[PDB]
């Protein structure tokens, strides 16, 4: 999980800078409009919206998420030992008596 | 049971084998029906099955100190 945070946070920008040559578009008689990024997002998805398909490409695995050492040293600092260790000691005994007897 | 596993692990090893010899679909079931034989039943068994058994797991239902000083409090209340 703080694998996946940190590729996401650093992964934001990955897919907003890159140009798309997936339409062309001429942009003609665009004076009096405020909007430029989103109109062309527009523009691009009334294109898509007339060319819409459903299949989707795979992407390798390591780029989408991966597990690292130096995160995992840090989750295991973070320490949650599921057996009360005031109890241990008690479950011990009772483990052992019931072991040896009955 | 450790003669039977003993004898088991044994034919483990040689299902193994003739998968490798005549071919690795062969079903277990079918492989052990197949090349049956009168002797299946030498279930071997050894000293070293008993000791190993012995040692292994269950020392007693009893044993310990439980029933000793019971038996001695028993037969001197019982005067």
């Amino acid at each position: 999980l703080k694998s996946v945070h940190r590729w996401l946070s650093a992964a934001d920008q990955s897919e907003v800078v890159p140009g798309n040559d997936n339409i062309e578009y001429f942009s003609i008689n665009e004076h009096g409009r405020r909007e430029e990024n989103r109109l062309r997002l527009k523009t691009l998805l009334q294109q898509d919206v007339v060319h819409e398909t459903k299949t989707s490409t795979s992407a390798a695995s390591e780029l989408t998420a991966v597990v690292t050492i130096n995160d995992l040293l840090e989750a295991c600092q973070e320490t949650k030992p599921s057996i009360s260790t005031s109890e241990l000691v008690k479950l011990r005994g009772i483990y052992d008596r019931f072991q040896k007897d009955r | 049971l450790n003669a039977m596993s003993r004898i088991a692990r044994m034919v483990e090893k040689k299902v193994s084998q003739h998968n490798e010899l005549t071919g690795e679909n062969i079903s277990t079931r079918r492989w052990f029906d197949k090349i049956a034989t009168k002797e299946d039943t030498k279930v071997v068994v050894k000293m070293e099955d008993f000791l190993k058994a012995q040692e292994q797991l269950t020392p007693s239902v009893s044993r310990a100190e439980l029933n000793h000083y019971e038996a001695v409090r028993a037969n001197f209340e019982g005067a």
